């Protein structure tokens, strides 16, 4: 499983570029596809949306009319033509595969992103930054400005790891449940509006920023970073 | 030739004979008394309201 | 000769078994359940209907969440349903087309199927690459399969048309246990709650309680006048349920060793493909081939109710482990969730 | 149909009975195959021609209707001069689909292996659409050129147009029975396992329904009125028995074509 | 109401349907042909002139059509139980070895397996074309050894023409309804090329029936 981009570079504002992303060892027509951005020294935030063959296609409010995302499936490859690029546009890209039936598990792998360089529903993580000793425990905390509770018994937040210097990383699906790879020392639960994360028993590898997504509606909003420190 | 598979069918019969019955009046009993202590939880005997019913 | 007074032998260590046990025979489970109030008119609704199949659909199988089933037909195709949403989970191609057995792990990473091909197939669902693809293939088996079900997501046991049942490591691939002594083919299996013993049903109109530790066969019941299609544990692991063509169920207990009630009804001659208990086990539904279900008080047998909503011959039914709903599949490619 | 009144009374009851006895097959045709049943591609063609009928018999009720509070009532109920258009787009229509059905089932013997094997999923959709089409463009034309559609029309493009839509059902006619030709040639030339006797009859049936029960008032809503030259002394004998016939027409349809086609099963 | 997810989960289902749908309309236009017969019948001789562990499937194209062979003797239990796995075949092809009848029995052993198969509940309507094989054998062998030895009633002449068309009425007289279902009886020789071309006429009148079956008209 491999999701490598390219595209990236400097683009003068007022210009146009198409990123691309090369998908390699999974079943790539099966799932659908998000493009995530990360401004240079801010979080996560969401920007497109293709499914799988193509169906259904959302964007974010701030590109929307600007962007459009595009898979192609016989070259199992996936496009963004990004046209009039404005300053805030400045950013590293993210490709994520993420997959929706019963006791899926979306969002799971997540590309290694490229660098642009031009030239609803709110989640406040309320702590900025933990001091950590290792050995210990520490719970982290989010906001949301709706209840994720749906009518069919899913809370759909979603924790992920960005270790530094890398990709960001899902730990925890629908508010509980453990991603494939994640040790049983993390942890999860909450009620509507209100969740947290534990780690029992903290060891190194898990500094890092910590994000938490919804899934409850469209366009998909995260947090603003929790970071840890050793 | 034959007779290799009819001892091995007379064994067979012969562990089937030692075995510990008890009398089909105490099974009975004991096939009734756990009908009789699970159903409360039994959600076809007893017809379930639509509120807990995820159909 | 030897080989007369051999079978001399074996006839009389028949007729002691057989007056063994009459000799523990002192009431019928109809005298001792005459006292009790009968469950009424069982009425059960179609909730869903699942219309995915295109061809005749020979086995279900519930998961242990009671929500995901899997369903088997002969159009090379068996599908994982969500059953409370009616969706399609999964829609896994069959290597081959005949395929008259489906099981699903009770972990749930896993479905295995096998017919005609002589093969269970096992199928890991719960893949990385985001598809489902054939983790072993059971080959060696020299018959068709008629039912194989898990006890781990490591071992199963199948039963087929050379008259064994096996018991398989499904890692090594190699069978580890072979369960021989009927002399039909055996057409169904039923594992114990327990899961260190379970019964075979076969064509030889005997019910034969095999024991997976050691190997071999417990205790045979006979009693049926014909070919057993079908097979049920009681939710206690000490009773099952027998449906065959001569048109009965018939109940027996492990430790009485003998038959305790014929479901049986005069209205009734066709062949019985299906058996079931709910989960207290007071309802026996029983799948037939004369297009319908029937729920039979099974302490009484009474005929409590009729599931009657299909076009052809009944041939898989499922109840949930929670006793929630009945699954009910057919050969007229549709299956029914009933509560 | 006030034009003489008491000599049609008691075709308008049976107007009324077997136009209600085909609105209760065409629905309950048109609630089996569109909702119930699975559908194969002839039973678009079923579901077409059960919705043409259901359209025809439904204002056969309305204009019976009519005639039923001016004689009973005494209530002048006006119910306009477009429901005459549409009502002809249900005819012809189903007498589209008629044909349609024919030339299907002599495809389907003919050629079998193209049938089978070679044959297009959504052909019977986009027939279905386009005949459907000219049969709705031919009747709002023939209403827009004869004052049936917001009064206004000249006569001379009214007859010249009442004759092509005549010569469209003469051209149905003959597909019709030029397909069920060549399908009782080549079947009673050349078949091994068919049951000839049911086929037949159900091929001569169909044949016999189109000739003597839907093509009358075609001819006579489109030729004869204008080839007679007679308005007072012979319509009011030749309309509403022509109206009985094709109410006929559409109300035995779905026995034909659907339950035949598919209850046997139950005796 | 759904969510972000279900609706992805619908649109997931959908998809399933549509590749089921284009998987059954695949499958169903395509002849299935059940083989089977007695053991040592030429239907490996059949096999070999179509195209060139249980079931043995193979899969050849003659004419614009697409036939499945389904060689299930192979396997060997009780018949009655996996039969009706192939109910809805196009044909069953049954081989019957002409010169296996001073053998042992064996053609009154076909003729049970045949009394069997034609007048199955399963394939009460299920047209059957019959190979009659080895007839050059059959040729050689009945002028040493006469045909009374397999039918103690048979009176005729111990040529080739004769003789065959007495085992062809044999079995064509083993169904009890000739008004159902047809029996398309054929020789094979050694090697020819019109074994196929037999099969494929004989799968165009069941195709004609199924269209007649599917436009109502039965
Ligand atoms: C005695 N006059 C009393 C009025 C009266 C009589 C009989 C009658 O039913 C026949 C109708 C109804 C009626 C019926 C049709 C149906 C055939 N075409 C679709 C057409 C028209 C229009 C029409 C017809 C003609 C020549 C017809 N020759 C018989 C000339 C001009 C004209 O409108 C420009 C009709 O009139 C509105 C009305
Ligand atoms: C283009 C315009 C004229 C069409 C509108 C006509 C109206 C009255 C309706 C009545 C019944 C309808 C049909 C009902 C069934 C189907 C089957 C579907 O698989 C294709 C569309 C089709 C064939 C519909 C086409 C439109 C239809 C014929």
């Amino acid at each position: 499983v491999q999701l490598v981009e390219s595209g990236g570079g400097l683009v003068q504002p007022g210009g146009s570029r198409k990123l691309s992303c090369s998908a390699s060892g999974f079943a790539f027509s099966s799932f659908g596809m998000h493009w995530v951005r990360q401004a240079p020294e801010k979080g996560l935030e969401w920007v497109a949306y293709i499914s799988s063959g193509s169906g259904t296609i959302y964007y974010a409010d701030t590109v929307k009319g600007r962007f459009t995302i595009s898979r192609d499936d016989p070259k199992n490859t996936l496009f963004l033509q990004m046209t009039s690029l404005r300053s805030e546009d400045t950013a590293m890209y993210y490709c994520v595969r993420s997959i929706y039936y019963y006791g899926s598990s979306p969002f799971d792998f997540w590309g290694q992103g490229t660098t642009l360089t031009v030239s609803d529903i709110v989640m406040t993580q309320a702590t900025s930054s933990v001091p950590v000793t290792p050995g210990e425990s520490v719970s982290i905390s989010c906001r949301s400005s709706k209840s994720l509770l749906h009518s069919n018994g899913n809370t759909y937040l979603y924790w992920f790891l960005q270790r530094p210097g890398q990709s960001p990383q899902l730990l925890i699906y629908r508010m509980s449940n453990l991603a494939s790879g994640v040790p049983d020392r993390f942890s999860g639960s909450g009620s509507g509006t209100a969740f947290t994360l534990t780690i029992s028993r903290l060891e190194a590898e898990d500094v890092g920023v910590y994000y938490c997504m919804q899934h409850l509606e469209y366009p998909l909003t995260f947090g603003a970073g929790t970071k840890l420190e050793l | 030739a034959s007779i290799a598979q009819a001892r091995k069918l007379v064994e067979q019969l012969k562990m089937e004979a030692n075995i510990d019955r008890i009398k089909v009046s105490k099974a009975a009993a004991d096939l009734m008394a756990y009908c009789e202590a699970h159903a409360k939880e039994d959600p076809l005997l007893t017809p379930v309201p639509a509120s807990e019913n995820p159909f | 000769s030897e080989l007369d007074q051999l079978r001399q032998e074996a006839e009389q260590l028949k007729n002691q078994i057989r007056d063994a046990r009459k000799a523990c025979a002192d009431a019928t489970l109809s005298q001792i359940t005459n006292n009790i109030d009968p469950v009424g008119r069982i009425q059960m609704r179609t909730r869903r209907t699942l219309r995915g199949h295109l061809a005749k659909i020979y086995a279900m199988h519930w998961g242990t969440d009671s929500r995901l089933l899997v369903s088997a037909s002969q159009d090379g195709k068996l599908i994982i349903w969500d059953s409370y949403t009616t969706n399609k989970v999964h829609a896994i191609p069959l290597r081959s087309s005949w395929v008259m057995t489906c099981a699903y792990a009770p972990s749930g990473n896993y479905v295995a199927c096998g017919g005609l091909d002589n093969i269970c197939s096992i199928y890991n669902l719960k893949t990385r690459e985001g598809n489902v693809r054939v983790s072993r293939e059971l080959a060696g088996h020299t018959g068709y399969l008629s039912c194989c079900r898990f006890l781990d997501d490591n071992q199963i046991v199948t039963s087929s048309g050379d008259t064994t049942c096996a018991l398989w490591d499904i890692e090594t691939g190699q069978q580890t246990t072979t369960f021989t002594g009927h002399t039909g083919d055996v057409m169904s299996l039923s594992l114990a709650p327990d899961t260190r013993l379970f019964v075979s049903g076969a064509c030889d109109a005997s019910a034969k309680l095999w024991d997976v530790r050691e190997g071999m066969c417990r205790q045979t019941f006979t009693g049926h006048e014909s070919d057993i299609n079908a097979i049920c544990f009681f939710p206690n692991g000490n009773a099952f349920a027998t449906g065959s063509d001569d048109a009965t169920c018939r109940l027996f207990d492990l430790r009485a060793d003998q038959e305790l009630m014929t479901y049986s009804h005069d209205n009734i001659i066709c062949g019985i493909t299906s058996v079931s208990f709910s989960k207290s086990g007071r309802l026996l539904l029983a799948g037939y081939d004369d297009f319908n279900c029937n729920v039979w008080d099974a302490l009484k047998a009474d005929r409590a109710g009729v599931l009657a909503g299909h076009d052809n011959r009944v041939s898989c039914l499922g109840v949930t482990d929670d006793g929630m709903a009945v699954a009910t599949g057919s050969w007229d490619s549709f299956l029914k969730i009933w509560n | 149909l006030l034009l003489c009144g008491k000599e049609t009374l008691i075709p308008v009851f049976l107007i009324l009975f077997i136009a209600l006895v085909g609105l209760v097959g065409n629905g309950f045709v048109l609630w089996l195959l569109g909702f119930r049943m699975r559908r194969n591609a002839f039973s678009v063609y079923v579901l077409s021609l059960a919705g043409a009928d259901f359209l025809f018999l439904c204002f056969q009720i309305i204009n019976c209707l009519v005639y039923l509070s001016n004689f009973f009532c005494s209530i002048s109920i006006n119910f306009p001069s477009f429901f005459t258009t549409v009502m002809t787009c249900a005819y012809l229509a189903g007498l589209s689909m008629l044909s349609t059905v024919s030339t299907e089932r002599c495809l389907s013997v003919l050629w079998p292996i193209w049938y089978r094997c070679r044959r297009p999923r959504h052909l019977s959709a986009v027939v279905c659409v386009l005949l459907w089409a000219l049969s709705l463009l031919l009747s709002i034309l023939e209403g827009k050129f004869c004052g049936f559609l917001f009064s206004d029309g000249d006569s001379g493009w009214c007859q010249t147009f009442d004759f092509i839509t005549a010569a469209w059902l003469i051209f149905l006619f003959m597909v019709l029975c030029g397909s069920s030709l060549a399908l009782l040639v080549r079947i009673l030339c050349g078949s091994r396992g068919l049951p000839l006797t049911r086929l037949y009859l159900t091929i001569l049936l169909t044949v016999l329904v189109f000739l003597l029960c839907g093509l009358p008032f075609g001819i006579q809503w489109f030729l004869i009125l204008w080839i007679w030259k007679d308005s007072d002394v012979l319509f009011c004998h030749i309309h509403p028995v022509s109206v009985v016939l094709s109410s006929l027409n559409s109300s035995a349809n779905p026995i034909i074509y659907f339950f035949v086609g598919s209850f046997r099963k139950q005796w | 109401t759904l969510s972000a997810e279900d609706k992805a989960a619908v649109e997931r289902s959908k998809m399933i349907d549509r590749n089921l749908r284009e998987d059954g309309e695949k499958a169903a236009r395509e002849v299935k042909l059940l083989l089977l017969g007695a053991g040592e019948s030429g239907k490996s001789t059949i096999v070999k002139q179509m195209k060139i562990t249980g079931i043995v499937e193979t899969h050849f194209t003659f004419k614009d059509l697409h036939f499945k062979m389904f060689d299930v003797g192979g396997q060997r239990s009780e018949r009655k139980k996996w039969i009706h796995c192939f109910e809805g075949v196009t044909a069953i092809i049954f081989c019957v070895a002409l010169s296996d009848y001073d053998l042992v029995n064996r053609m009154h052993e076909s003729m049970k397996l045949f009394d069997s198969i034609c007048n199955n509940k399963w394939f009460t309507d299920t047209s059957i074309i019959l190979f009659l094989n080895k007839k050059d054998l059959f040729e050689e062998k009945i002028k040493k050894s006469p045909l009374t030895i397999c039918y103690p009633e048979y009176a005729g002449s111990n040529t080739y023409e004769e003789a065959a068309a007495y085992i062809q009425c044999q079995f064509e007289d083993l169904n009890k309804r000739k008004d159902t279902k047809e029996i398309y009886t054929h020789f094979t020789c050694a090697t020819d090329t019109k074994n196929v071309q037999f099969v494929f006429d004989a799968v165009t009148d069941v195709i004609i029936k199924n269209n007649l079956k599917d436009c109502g008209l039965f």
